[PDB]
């Protein structure tokens, strides 16, 4: 739909529906934008996963209303969670689609590198969420490559302070915790990462310290929730 | 139940 | 998209997507209910209003955002604020299009009656906030006889503390303040109205109270800004 | 900034 609209007229309106909470629109906007075919900027990589999270989320928090429901339980509450879980498998796999057609392999520097690779593991986690049976057995393979793809470069190419480091190891440890039944590598990943990020806080600016401190922050409360 | 990434990781480049 | 569906699944289904907070879904499915031809009963009517009245709720919410960043300043801005204006006129367009395809004309009670006029007066209302010029001359007028209908009605087949009669008047106070500058009229009605109900909450149970004086608060919290 | 009437009017019919 957004074949005629300049590049650069998908930024910023973009940057509009997230103002108004259009998070669709932005999304819409965003997948716009990387169809253009040019690499995205630093701002543009939060746009565009500002957007497509915000999408997922409220399916996720729809999915679990309704998985809650059809639990405790006509076909009508299947066929609805049903429903709501094609369109989130859909959005993971425009996401997934953006990613591999063609961010990921135009990506050299670590850091687009390693925030495209962690969205893959993300949506590919949130599949996980959804799946059932052997389904669910290579999804959860996807998402735990592209993570470790992810934490390879990541240890290599940036300091243990910063923050696209943080929350690929956050959310890689959430993966261990939450999808793949490993609570001792979630904890063990946590805990190492929080450490060494404690120990490099002396080399960052009062604005560097604030970005890093925050995700720290959620480390230590997964910690806190699992042990 | 755990908390993962907000989905921009720092204000800057 | 919803005539192959029974309608007690559609009803079943706009329950569940308002417990997943999925109100477009929810209006879809309440839409399909009214096509069915049949009358609605309370609860159903009380779906359909829910459902629109949080999806228009959204649509406002962002052209007001849209609006007053295009007022402070290319054609960006204006295309997408006309983009939400254009999508909320659908969604009244359609509202207005149910009660006029056949849910006046088969209302007969006063509870029903007075419901959808309020209904009808209240989206001409949203259409009335984006509306310039000569075309908002006309849509106020039709939001004005709409509730002005249902007041009348109101007044003669309710006692003052009816919740639908209530928030009727409130609505109509609305109107005269925000849309046709006319704050005496707003002030004169809420003032009014609250008066009314206070002395025939004597009649009303605890339940019945509550749902009064609920309303009653609005009354006098929009009397506390307007004075 | 004025306030209008929820959706639901009251709880029951
Ligand atoms: N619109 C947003 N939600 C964000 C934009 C940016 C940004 C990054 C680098 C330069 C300028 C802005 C974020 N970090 S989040
Ligand atoms: N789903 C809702 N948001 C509502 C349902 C009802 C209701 C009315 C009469 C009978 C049963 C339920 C409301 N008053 S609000
Ligand atoms: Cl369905
Ligand atoms: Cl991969
Ligand atoms: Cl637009
Ligand atoms: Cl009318
Ligand atoms: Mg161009
Ligand atoms: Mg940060
Ligand atoms: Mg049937
Ligand atoms: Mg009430």
């Amino acid at each position: 739909a957004m074949g005629s609209m300049e590049r650069a007229s998908l930024i910023q309106k973009a940057k509009l529906a997230e103002q108004a909470e259009r998070y669709e629109d932005m999304a819409a906007f965003m997948k716009g934008a990387v169809e253009k075919g040019e690499e995205l900027s630093c701002e543009e990589r939060n746009l565009l996963s500002v957007a497509y999270k915000n999408v997922v989320g409220g399916q996720r928090a729809a999915w679990r209303v309704l998985s809650s429901i059809e639990q405790k339980s006509g076909p009508e509450v299947r066929e609805y969670r049903e429903k709501v879980e094609t369109e989130l498998q859909g959005v993971c796999d425009t996401v997934l689609g953006l990613l591999d057609s063609h961010l990921i392999k135009e990506a050299g520097d670590a850091e687009s590198r390693v925030f495209y690779l962690k969205m893959k593991g993300d949506y590919y986690r949130y599949l996980a969420e959804v799946a059932t049976g052997d389904d669910k057995k290579r999804i959860i393979d996807s998402a735990r490559s592209a993570y470790q793809e992810a934490m390879d470069i990541s240890k290599k190419e940036m300091p243990p302070t910063n923050p696209i480091r943080l929350g690929l190891a956050l959310n890689f440890s959430v993966f261990h915790y939450e999808i793949a039944n490993s609570p001792e590598e979630a904890i063990s990943l946590a805990k190492t990462t929080f450490d060494e990020a404690m120990a490099d806080l002396h080399t960052l600016s009062e604005d560097s310290y604030k970005d890093s401190t925050l995700i720290m922050q959620l480390l230590r409360d997964n910690l806190t929730l699992w042990t | 139940r755990s908390h993962s990434s907000p989905a921009s990781l720092q204000l800057g480049t």
